[PDB]
């Protein structure tokens, strides 16, 4: 990759970097995920393809720099928040409750006083629909409001 | 005689001593009491299973609520394997 | 499993026609055969 | 009267505390209700749920046998779903006909 | 190499299928606890050994409370009950088996 | 600020921003067009 | 070299429930004809006591065994202590076996013998119908016939 | 009497042992706990300082009773109710 | 089984001390698999008059999980009858507060509502951490499986998988990330 150091001399250099896997099985694919055939069938606990796709601080990488295709990119960028709220990225760090599939930031919800009636019920929202249309493997679908 | 037990009808006193009259004379190593298996134990309705052992094999296991007296029943359960009154024995032909 | 019996072509209810349900109950315990049941 | 529709309510609890005991049963095969009721029928063994429950709590044995059974159907069934083909249909998914 | 269950809390199950294909045949013995995992078995100088026969009388408030930390229950199994239900309960009571 | 249902640039230099769970309007020259969507 | 067909190992790429496979026929039938033998031989020296059975009668499923008592809630047309072979015989079984009809067993296999020992009626049954403010009251009281059977012996022959 | 007294474990002090009135020091602050004076059954009126009802200009007989308890629309009384009692 | 009378009753009757675990468990989960060991409803002789249920210990009660966002929008009420004694708090509060509460109250809205539910709750025992008292672990048998799978951290990836899992792109030789 490419890092700059600081001593005043600044300088940028060039280290090694990991290229891709010899034989993808799909190389007619046009994102990295399509090329591997992971299309519907990745969560938010595969943190070692999310660890491929951050930053070492935790942020995400451009979708032109990585490579792959809009949906794709909103799926890895709602799952690495979902894995970065779990706790299962303690590596990527910045600058107690236990917690998993997190939706929104814990920090920036408000309380269910008043759960509505029956018909009009204020339901808890768990996981993502981003990753609704993932491989069921289940004769019930997910259930993304609880 | 049909639907009763053979320590119903036949009072004992003490099995254990009977069961190892019968196996030294047959020829058959003494019997070791062992906990095969416990629920409770501190409480005040334990549950013991108790395996009488012979050569490292089972010949018999019991239940109770205290130690000694699921390894009476242990004992009774094997003079009734012995013996051939077991509750699964062929029944009596008419 | 009344879907699986209609395919296998058995009813569906397995009261209804079968060998089960269309068989005497009992005989005579000497071979001579019972009476035919009412149903 | 309340005798009377209380026949009717004895009926019904008393083939929802057979399903009761079948379904714990199965639950300490490692199995569930739904696949023993229906890998029995398609079996063909037409015990009902009163007779299940009798062999569930008396006859353990005879129940992990029934339960090992309707599991090797399952297995049966899922190996002929997924091979999707004209594979031997099974030994123990084999259909008795009668005429 | 297969099993349709593990094969060692009850019986050795067998399934096998006659060769018309008309009945199922089972064969199941039990299995045995095996020695290896079972558990060995648990095991006043001049005067007599008096025996130490003390019984505290416990008022009812916590009596019922010990009873009740004893045997894991609540209070109202051990509060009493009145004459009309002592006397409606049956005391030769029909026996079966 | 005030409370909007649709937010809308009031300046070149207004700026929607989506914090604690609301999008909002935040105009560092012209502070008048602080808007809070509800 | 990657098969065209690959999928990383991930959460769910595969199925969560353990790959099954399943014996092969041949052998699976030898095998069978191995147990069935077995179990005929055990058969024929008699290594069983205490068989029961689940014998269909009377539109009911009843686990019986020997000398045991079943109450059929019609008439048999049978004089009393008459000795009657039950014959559609959904189970037998025994300790260290059980036999499984699809869905009876043959006749030759397994024998059932009852005898009618009673001929009775049931307790009164009441029959009441009310309707409220519409002067809806009717009773009826009804007793249905029963007969007591005893199985006697269940009776398994060497025809596996 | 005695009294529970909350203590941090290095003022514990040997049971049997006498204290007095120098415990305390001059310009000091102390809470001080007792049983009030019992006043036994008593009325709204002395018991929680209610107003009460004009003696004159036409009342029957009501000086020194609560007036309305509650609301119609619930149907009982509020636990915690300011009513008669011991005092 | 050849038992007499009593010692078979005695043993089919008997209750059984289960174990279970929190650690990052749904208390959902928890609440639903121990509601059913303490109906006794994984019984086969079961009946609702026979008081067949079993103890039920549950322990690290403090390290549960909520999926989503429940710590901050799930909301226990509960009202002290006094005008004003309606309290709502959050699960995040009750269980800062309380570190068994939030799976009591789960187990205690799973279980049947009649007269038997406070007999099952006396025969539950929570405790919040990796501590038990020695009576209690004497008596126990069967630690039970956890319904979670512990979905594994980065880090305690060995080398083996971490290698072993393949790379999906390359990135540009001149990127500073
Ligand atoms: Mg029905
Ligand atoms: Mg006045
Ligand atoms: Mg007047
Ligand atoms: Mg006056
Ligand atoms: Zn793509
Ligand atoms: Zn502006």
């Amino acid at each position: 990759f490419r890092e700059v150091v600081e001593t005043t001399i600044i300088e940028g250099r060039i280290t090694a970097t990991p290229k891709e896997s010899p034989n993808p099985p799909n190389p007619s694919g046009q994102c990295p995920i399509c090329r591997w055939n992971l299309k519907h069938k990745y969560n938010y606990d595969d943190v070692l393809l999310l660890s491929q796709f951050i930053r070492p601080h935790g942020g995400m990488l451009p979708r032109k720099i990585t490579g792959l295709c809009q949906e794709e990119h909103r799926k890895i960028e709602e799952c690495v928040k979902m894995a970065h709220r779990a706790g299962l990225l303690p590596n990527h760090r910045p600058r107690q409750l236990n917690r998993y599939l997190t939706r929104w930031a814990p920090g920036s919800v408000k309380p269910i006083y008043k759960k509505g009636p029956r018909w009009n019920r204020v339901r808890m929202p768990v996981g993502s629909p981003l990753l609704r249309d993932n491989v069921c493997y289940s004769r019930t679908p997910w259930k993304l409001y609880h | 005689m049909t639907g009763k037990e053979l320590f119903e009808m036949w009072k004992i006193i003490n099995p254990m001593g009977l069961l190892v009259e019968e196996l030294k004379k047959r020829n058959v190593s003494a019997p070791e009491s062992r906990l095969t298996r416990q629920s409770g134990g501190t409480t005040a309705l334990p549950l013991y299973f108790v395996g009488l052992y012979c050569d490292k094999k089972l010949i018999a296991e019991g239940p109770g609520e205290t130690v000694l007296v699921a390894e009476e029943e242990a004992a009774r359960v094997a003079l009734r394997k012995l013996y051939g009154f077991t509750e699964n024995r062929r029944p009596w032909n008419y | 499993g009344g879907q699986w019996r209609l395919q296998q072509g058995l009813a569906a209810n397995p009261s209804g026609y079968g060998p089960l349900t269309e068989l005497p109950d009992w005989s005579y315990a000497d071979g001579r055969p019972a009476p035919p049941m009412k149903g | 009267v309340k005798c009377t529709k209380a026949r009717y309510l004895k009926k019904k609890n008393m083939r929802t505390l057979w399903i009761n005991r079948i379904t714990a049963a199965s639950q300490e095969h490692g199995l569930k209700y739904p696949a023993l009721i229906g890998n029995l029928v398609k079996c063909q063994v037409e015990l009902n749920r009163k007779v299940l429950a009798d062999l569930a709590i008396y006859e353990p044995k005879t129940f992990k046998s029934l339960a090992a059974l309707a599991s090797r159907r399952r297995h049966e069934g899922f190996a002929a779903a997924l091979g999707d083909g004209k594979e031997p249909e099974g030994i123990f998914s084999r259909v008795v006909q009668y005429h | 190499t297969y099993s349709p269950l593990p094969d060692d809390y009850n019986c050795n199950v067998e399934l096998a299928l006659t060769s018309d294909g008309r009945t199922i045949v089972c064969y199941h013995p039990s299995v045995d606890i095996p020695y290896e995992h079972t558990k060995p078995i648990p095991r006043d100088q001049v005067l007599k050994t008096r025996l130490e026969e003390k019984v505290e009388h416990l008022e009812e408030g916590p009596m019922i409370e010990q009873l009740s930390k004893m045997f894991f229950t609540t209070k109202h199994r051990w509060y009493p009950h009145g004459r009309y239900h002592r006397c409606r309960k049956n005391l030769n009571p029909p026996k079966d088996r | 600020f005030k409370n909007k249902t649709v937010l809308k640039k009031r300046c070149k230099d207004c700026y929607l921003v989506k914090r604690r769970g609301r999008w909002y309007v935040y105009c560092k020259t012209h502070p008048r067009h602080k808007q809070r969507q509800m | 070299s990657y098969l065209p067909g690959y999928v990383p190992k991930t959460s769910l790429s595969s199925p969560p429930w353990p790959e099954v496979v399943l014996p092969d026929p041949v052998e699976e039938t030898r095998h069978h004809a191995e147990v069935v033998k077995k179990v005929n031989e055990m058969i024929v020296t008699g290594q069983y006591g205490r068989l029961f059975a689940v014998v269909h009668f009377a539109s009911r499923q009843w686990k019986v065994t020997s000398e045991d008592l079943i109450l059929i809630g019609n008439e048999l047309d049978l004089a009393c202590g008459e000795r009657i072979r039950l014959e559609k015989v959904l189970l037998v079984g025994a300790d260290n076996f059980t036999l499984l009809g699809k869905p009876l067993l043959g006749k030759d296999l397994v024998r059932v013998e009852a005898t009618v020992i009673e001929k009775t009626e049931s307790w009164p049954r009441i029959i009441m119908r009310f309707r409220k403010r519409k002067n809806f009251k009717k009773k009826r009281i009804v007793t249905t016939p029963q007969t007591v059977l005893r199985i006697n012996s269940i009776e398994i022959a060497p025809c596996l | 009497t005695v009294k529970i007294f909350n203590i941090t474990d290095n003022a514990a002090i040997k049971p049997g042992t006498p204290l007095y009135a120098a415990h305390f020091r001059p310009g000091q602050y102390v809470d001080v706990t007792a049983k009030t004076i019992g006043k036994g059954f008593q009325g709204v009126m002395k018991r929680w300082g209610f107003k009460g009802q004009p003696a004159t200009h036409g009342q029957t007989k009501t000086h020194r009773r609560p007036g309305a308890v509650a609301t119609g629309d619930i149907g009982r009384v509020w636990p915690g109710t300011k009513m008669p009692g011991k005092m | 089984s050849s038992f007499s009378r009593a010692p078979q009753q005695w043993a089919t009757f008997a209750r059984i001390w289960y174990l279970l675990d929190g650690k990052m468990q749904p208390p959902g989960k928890l609440a639903a698999m121990a509601s059913i060991r303490l109906q006794g409803l994984h019984k086969p002789v079961y009946h609702a008059l026979s008081d067949c249920g079993d103890h039920v210990v549950i322990m690290n009660t403090r390290h549960i999980a909520f999926s989503g966002n429940k710590w901050e929008q799930k909301v226990y009420s509960s009202h002290t009858g006094y005008p004003g004694g309606f309290r709502q708090v959050t699960a995040a509060q009750l269980h800062l507060r309380d570190p068994v509460a939030i799976v009591k109250l789960a187990i205690y809205g799973m279980l049947p509502k009649n007269l038997h539910r406070r007999t099952m709750m006396e025969r539950l025992h929570l405790f919040p951490d990796e501590y038990i008292p020695e009576d209690i672990l004497k008596n126990l048998v069967e630690e039970l499986p956890q319904p979670r799978k512990i979905p594994k951290r980065l880090d305690e990836y060995t080398q083996e998988e971490i290698d072993a899992f393949p790379r999906l792109w390359t990135p540009p030789e001149d990127y500073r990330l």
